[PDB]
């Protein structure tokens, strides 16, 4: 079984529900198990969805449109893209140790204390995502910009659709 | 189990950029007319305020265009009070009209002075029972 | 005549019996009296005990409520929300109030043909009932749905 | 000089001002440039002063 | 002048010691009190018995219990980190600290106040914490079945109740969120009829 | 393998597209008018000392109006179980508001009425008797 | 359509995707955000043990990288070269300054299409890993090429 919203913050047992179905085997059970639960399959997931993960030296960063798993203009969080979220923990799970930075980005209309502050206020919902998610808050850090460093021009309709957006980073050691 | 998303809302880009900016120039008009508006504390608010005495708490409906002293008298009259004015009549009299069913004789009169303005004032005295208006110079 | 409305937009009277109807069986209250329109749902069915959370299996009913609502033409809708003496007053009509902001919230964000919402709640202090054996299953706790049909 | 409230105990409070010299308030007792304290507020901020100032939290 | 420990239903009273750091362990009705100015870090009662210490001016200092003691301190303290697991009953009248960790397990009654700038809490069962009169930065808040916990934070909230907890947060913060997972319960109980009470703003409006 | 950047969308439409281009910049406009206005004028006072709020008022809305104000005003106080004043008389033009807001105070929805009416009208709340009164200005 | 260029001279998302796999196959890294593109190269493949040379069979990669960003329309582009602490500061930062030299003006040489070209070495100022066992076949010794693509 399972409950849509989270399931209460509890880790669910993504295996049982897979090894019963196999012996209504045991052996392919395992193996399926295993295989969709192997980190190539978290990030071939991830990319199926509305998700950009990067992997280079030994820092590691997620993208996260804020648009789309967000209700516009609001600090208030959508529902409705939960799957992310729980592949999100279930990715993030594998670092038990990394330290953790979370940085949020906005567009270049509207007043720049405005701007500033909703970054911060996203910046600030997330992190409080991820500490209830069972991290302790010694490991979180977070923070947001407004126009302060784009990777995409707001002259273009769609280049500034992609230039808001919540970065996360985390080291190795 | 079926959860709904919101039906009119922004899911393209051109409409989020087009609501941001609603809200942004929303917000700017608010602010500037927050700036460009003048409000008064009840201390200096020159207004006539409720004499408060029960002989004045009658009902009536009344619907009246023109002058002000004959009504001011007609009022007074029907609450059983003196009348007087101190001053002289314009040659341009001050005209008024008001049309209500229920209110009291008090707030009437607060509405009379509201309407007079400061070409004239009206005031009440319960301890002898009487209404004065005073004309302006 | 042809290019003048024939009826309002998405109306059929069969309809809005028959989902009424279903509402009623199902046991939601729908009273309508002249032309003011008063729906009474019970907590137990909506919320968790005395908690402002929401049970996700209730999104289908408020779905409904909102589909039927959709039915009609309307200016202000009102919504109270009234609970059991569970710790204080202060507590009770706090939580009245947020459940009737969290529903018109919702309501609001979806699809409502409506110009004027309001939100209140009063805890426990109007009862409907002197039966009060139990608490949150108590028939007395409730959220009330209160309109008046346009012309 | 201004001064701004921190943190309030039934009866008495400690309070700051401008300069960042902290202070202690008793329910009874002379602030400088507000006069004297009349009555403080537990629920509610404000506190009275002899001159009628009221003083609240900092923003 | 460095260190006392008593125990066995003894009264006690002090006044005017003058000291850096000493070492206070007091149990079995330990009767004490003091009228002075006391600098100290180490301070351990076993429980079962009433103890006030009038004025504290101390740089660190750190408690922990294990009984069920009845404990009132006045003065200034920047204490760090602190847990409870018996029937603990605590006031402290004034404390200047920037991390704040506390935990606990099966009673507890805390009454503090003061500035914070970083502030958690993790409640298990039964523990009531007025934190209000107590103004932080940044609060977490942890609460598992049946605890009740009142807050006072100003700028930036995160709370999480399981179920039967209840977190009563007596300020409007700048940030905030809130969580339940079944029948965890978040309420503001303002004023509620406050002659200038603020309300929600754009960055701040976060239905619960 | 594949790459994707993160959002993807619904087709949109060139027409909006150019609505948002021109919108963007009106806003900018507007901004920089706020803010040489704010900056050359000195605000001085707060609608709150002339109506603030008390109890029976928390109460919530969220409202969508383009029409008079009376009416409207009219209904918040019945809403509001309180008395309904006007004071002067309603000038030859009528006085238009549109305003669209979501779950403020009733007490702020008062005040941002009063705001954007401005000179034309203004609004005072005595709550201890109860009572809303809507005054029109005396002009010309 | 004969007289208005339908599209761009010469391209095709197609082969892009296409050498952009060849490249991530082959191991030199490539990754792009929004529309910036940065392109990493180990040291140790294009150049030979701590002199600045470079190995007659790395014209054909560069050959191809070339090919591979003749698919751009970009006015800035930046090279930067990092290596590995060897001896000294000075003489790291020459190495690492004559090797983006070199690379700068091949590919200027070669068919490319920008206005400006910034070229710079800095050695092991800052690492990317903190595995440093390694000289030359560390890792971090790269060399780093980053540009927009605008409009």
């Amino acid at each position: 079984c399972f409950h849509p919203p989270y399931n209460n913050f509890q880790p669910d047992r993504r295996a049982v529900k897979r090894v019963g179905v196999d012996t209504g085997g045991g052996t392919v059970g395992l193996v399926a198990s295993i295989y969709r639960d192997s980190k190539r399959k978290i990030i071939r997931d991830l990319q199926k969805q509305d998700i950009q993960y990067v992997e280079y030296g030994d820092t590691r960063t997620l993208i996260i449109p804020t648009d789309k798993y967000f209700m516009f203009s609001s600090p208030r969080l959508n529902e409705i893209c939960y799957p992310g979220l729980n592949n999100v923990i279930r990715l993030l799970n594998f670092y038990p140790q990394s330290t953790i930075y979370v940085a949020g980005f906005t567009d270049n209309v509207g007043s720049r204390s405005h701007k500033r502050k909703l970054s911060q206020a996203q910046a600030e919902t997330m992190m409080t995502f991820l500490w209830a998610n069972g991290i302790a808050a010694k490991r979180l850090k977070a923070e947001g910009y407004g126009d302060k460093n784009a990777i995409s021009d707001n002259a273009i309709i769609h280049g500034s659709a992609q230039n808001r957006r919540i970065e996360i980073q985390w080291f190795t050691s | 189990k079926f959860k709904k998303p919101p039906i009119n809302n922004p899911s393209d880009d051109a409409t989020i950029k087009l609501a941001e900016a609603a809200v942004s120039v929303s917000d700017s008009m608010l602010e500037m007319a927050k700036v460009e508006k003048v409000i008064t504390p009840p201390s200096k608010d020159n207004t006539l305020t409720i004499p408060n005495a029960y002989n004045l708490q009658a009902r009536a409906s009344v619907d009246w265009s023109g002058p002000i002293e004959e009504l001011t008298a007609r009022i007074a009259k029907a609450a059983h009070f003196r009348f007087r004015v101190l001053g002289k009549s314009p040659s341009v009299p001050v005209l008024i009209s008001i049309s209500t069913k229920d209110e009291s004789l008090a707030e009437i009169l607060r509405d009379i002075d509201y309407q007079a303005g400061k070409k004239a004032s009206i005031h009440v005295y319960p301890n002898s029972q009487v209404v004065e208006l005073r004309y302006a110079k | 005549v042809p290019k003048l409305p024939c009826r309002v937009d998405g109306a059929c009277d069969a309809t809005i019996i028959k989902m009424m109807t279903d509402l009623n069986k199902k046991g939601i209250k729908v009273a309508s009296v002249g032309q003011n329109y008063l729906i009474s749902i019970p907590a137990s069915a909506l919320f968790a005990d005395q908690s402002p959370r929401l049970n996700w299996a209730s999104y289908s009913l408020l779905n409904e409520i909102a589909a039927f609502l959709k039915q009609f033409r309307k200016i202000a809708i009102t919504v109270t929300s009234y609970s059991s003496k569970y710790v204080s007053v202060k507590r009770e009509r706090a939580l009245t109030l947020a459940r009737s902001r969290v529903v018109s919230e919702y309501l609001w964000s979806q699809g409502v043909d409506s110009r004027i919402i309001f939100t209140q709640g009063l805890g426990s202090d109007k009862p409907i009932t002197s039966y009060t054996l139990g608490g949150d299953r108590s028939p007395n706790a409730r959220v009330e749905i209160t309109f008046r049909r346009a012309v | 000089i201004i001064y701004y409230i921190q943190a309030v105990i039934p009866g008495r409070a400690w309070l700051i001002g401008s300069n960042g010299s902290t202070l202690t308030v008793r329910e009874g007792s002379k602030i400088p440039g507000y006069g004297m304290v009349k009555l403080i507020d537990s629920l509610q901020g404000r506190i009275l002063t002899s001159s009628g100032q009221v003083i609240k939290f900092s923003q | 002048l460095n260190r006392f420990r008593y125990e066995g239903a003894g009264v006690v009273t002090g006044n005017n010691l003058r000291t850096s750091y000493l070492d206070l362990y007091l149990a079995n009705e330990g009767t004490t009190r003091l009228a002075g100015n006391i600098g100290l870090q180490k301070l351990e009662a076993v429980g079962n018995g009433v103890t006030q210490i009038n004025g504290v001016s101390s740089r660190n200092l750190q408690i922990v219990l294990k009984g069920d003691p009845k404990v009132l301190i006045s003065g200034f303290v920047n204490l760090r980190q602190l847990d409870m697991y018996g029937k603990g009953t605590l006031s402290l009248y004034w404390i200047k600290s920037d991390t704040l960790t506390i935990r606990a397990k099966k009673a507890a009654k805390i009454q503090l106040a003061g500035i914070v700038n970083r502030l958690d809490v993790e409640l298990w069962d039964f523990a009531q914490f007025k934190g209000k009169y107590l103004r932080a930065q940044r609060s977490f808040v942890k609460t598992h079945d049946k605890s009740v916990a009142e807050i006072s934070a100003v700028n930036h909230q995160s709370s999480l109740a399981t179920d039967a907890s209840d977190i009563y947060y007596y300020n409007l913060s700048k940030t905030r969120a809130d969580f339940m997972a079944f029948n965890g319960s978040v309420l503001d109980m303002r004023e509620w009829g406050q002659s200038d009470l603020k309300d929600f703003d754009r960055y701040n409006k976060q239905f619960p």
